[PDB]
């Protein structure tokens, strides 16, 4: 009873997203299929705990 | 802890953002932000992010192709399509998000140092370059100097004067 | 005596990520990119339930096989679904002359 | 105005290059641009841009593709290529703009600096650091010592005991 | 020749790794690469020359396709499809070939600045910043106190009051 934007062969997506790993296969407005397993921008820094903390 | 920064680490007990000041005053201590060095940093960051998705536009998607048993020449070549554009952008996306990590990565470390030369410039002598990311103030001065030091303003000749004397404490 | 101090900020955040010279370096705040939430339902897509077949196939379906019961309003889709290996296709054996080809004409409908 | 430069703006007034000098002398006033590092940076440019036409090779094209009406597979083939070609060039070209315009962007906010840093170490305790990209010079100099620190020879001894009681004025 | 570097140019005697010191004592001269630095740069590089291959995946080969007389249109979709491909990857190597190329180099001689920065904080007033890359000792120290700066402890107190008599010497 959902209603989608994105629909697979193994289920549907929130196409908020610009990449995807589930199935090259969809119909709709899909984010672009790659084969990357982990994709994570950095938005803050690198964090280091100072001399005690 | 001996507190100080930049140089030493990151500060846990800070929360207003990303960059910032900590002060030792007779009027107590604690942590506060510079919210313009951070918001001019925030820009930043969100015009890169967003620029990553606005420019990787959201395709309408379309595969299924079906062939028969006299035509596995173009079954093939739909593979070598298929394949081959999953291929050059699992490669373009793979390679920015590690390339523009790099470079998120050194315009924090830089924008942390194009600050801490702000206050060295705006004190000059008045303050010792005490050990990593810190100044011992010379004059010793109220909070209304510190919001001054963190809003540029400062005013040298106050305690140009002050300092004069005790900087000859050797 | 008095002092001043210049800082960067530090969390109790777990998020890795990458780049060129280092890698799984722990960082204050990420964002992520991929996708691997599906559901696992067919939903229908821009409110326009889809076509499911089901036992049937597309040739199954449009000669009107005596099974396949959906010639209904049935002639408004938003996509088409096929079990893998569909059982009721041509009752009468045969060959479907350029079957293939007609699937693409179904395809845009 | 009160003059001044780099960390303040630009200069409406200088025309010989991107990277130059004010002064404020006894013998008038004016800008003169520093060609040997204008040039050394108009090269690195030119390079930047030229090397982006030298390797996006100018192709010879055809694309005209026409099928009959059972033949909507291999139609539909044609236009997965065809529009998959255009879409991985129009991200290739868009991404290199925006991030080579950031490296062009930093490239000279670093050529100015890594000038301003040539004087300070040329000079040293015989100038202050006056407000933002400025010397102030603590002994006066004709105009040939001028043109002595845009050519980087200046020669220090002859001014430093000059200065050395000049400075001594607090 | 007068020694220095940094600034002056590379050493042709260091063998040890990139980036070192040079040295003059009263208990002789030479070389000694600081393999810390070097070594947390190494890594760095071997890392990003990896990540450039184990990205790039090494991929099965299949291209020989064969059309007849009456096929040419297929034969020039599968001529489109093979020149398409490898003109992207061409370009894509090329780029990122000189675009990283660019990032190494600037690497380094950042690496060697936030070196020779790292022993100017270390020193302070007890040594003159000598034309370029190089301290002059305002106190003489033994091979002891050499390899104290080397590994960053130095020791501050023990010559400030030494040097603060010979540094007077005006
Ligand atoms: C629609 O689909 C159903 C279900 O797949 C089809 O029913 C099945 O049809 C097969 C023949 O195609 C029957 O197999 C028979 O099995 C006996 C086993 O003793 C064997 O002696 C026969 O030679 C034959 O292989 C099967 O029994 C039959 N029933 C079911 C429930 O699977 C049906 O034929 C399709 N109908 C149409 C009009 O497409
Ligand atoms: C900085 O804050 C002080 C607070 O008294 C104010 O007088 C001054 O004008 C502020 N400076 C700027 C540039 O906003
Ligand atoms: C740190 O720990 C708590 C869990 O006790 C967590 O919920 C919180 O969000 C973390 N703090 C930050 C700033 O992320
Ligand atoms: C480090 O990266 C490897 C990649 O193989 C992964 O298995 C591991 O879990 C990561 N560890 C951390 C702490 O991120
Ligand atoms: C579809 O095929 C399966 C095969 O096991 C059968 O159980 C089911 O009743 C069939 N449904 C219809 C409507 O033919
Ligand atoms: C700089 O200019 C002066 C002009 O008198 C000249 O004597 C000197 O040799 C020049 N230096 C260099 C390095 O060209
Ligand atoms: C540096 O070397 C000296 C050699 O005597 C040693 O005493 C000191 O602990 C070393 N410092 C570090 C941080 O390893």
């Amino acid at each position: 009873e959902c209603d989608a934007k994105c629909q697979t062969p193994q289920g549907a997506i929130n196409s908020s997203l610009p990449f995807q790993n589930v199935h090259p296969v969809t119909i709709g407005e899909c984010p672009k299929y790659v084969r990357s397993a982990k994709l994570r921008m950095v938005t803050g820094l690198r964090n280091i705990p100072s001399i005690q903390s | 802890g001996a507190i100080a920064g930049f140089i030493e680490g990151g500060w846990t007990g800070m929360v207003d953002g990303w960059y910032g000041y900590h002060h030792q005053n007779e009027q107590g201590s604690g942590y506060a932000a510079d919210q313009k060095s951070t918001q001019n940093a925030i820009n930043g960051i969100t015009n890169k992010v967003n620029s990553v998705i606005e420019k990787m536009n959201t395709q309408f998607t379309a595969v299924g192709k079906e062939f028969n048993k006299l035509e596995r020449r173009m079954e093939n070549l739909n593979k070598k399509v298929d394949d081959g554009f999953i291929d050059i952008w699992t490669y373009n996306a793979e390679l920015l998000v590690l390339l523009e990590n790099e470079r998120t990565l050194d315009f924090h470390d830089s924008n942390v140092k194009n600050l801490y030369e702000k206050v060295k410039s705006q004190l000059k002598n008045n303050a010792k370059e005490i050990g990593n990311g810190c100044f011992e103030f010379y004059h010793k001065c109220n909070d209304e100097c510190m919001e001054s030091v963190k809003n540029g303003t400062y005013d040298y000749p106050k305690y140009s004067e002050e300092s004069k004397l005790n900087r000859e404490k050797i | 005596e008095d002092t001043i101090c210049i800082g960067y900020h530090a969390n109790n955040s777990t998020d890795t990520v990458d780049t060129v010279l280092e890698k799984n370096v722990t960082v204050t705040h990420s964002v992520n990119l991929l996708e691997d939430s599906h559901n696992g339902k067919l939903c229908l897509l821009k409110g326009i339930a889809p076509l499911q077949l089901g036992n049937c196939s597309v040739a199954g379906w449009i000669l009107g096989n005596p099974e396949c019961e959906l010639l209904i309003s049935r002639e408004s889709w938003s996509y088409i679904v096929e079990k893998p290996n569909p059982e009721n296709g041509t009752c009468y054996p045969g060959h479907f002359a350029d079957y293939e080809e007609l699937r693409e004409q179904l395809s845009s409908v």
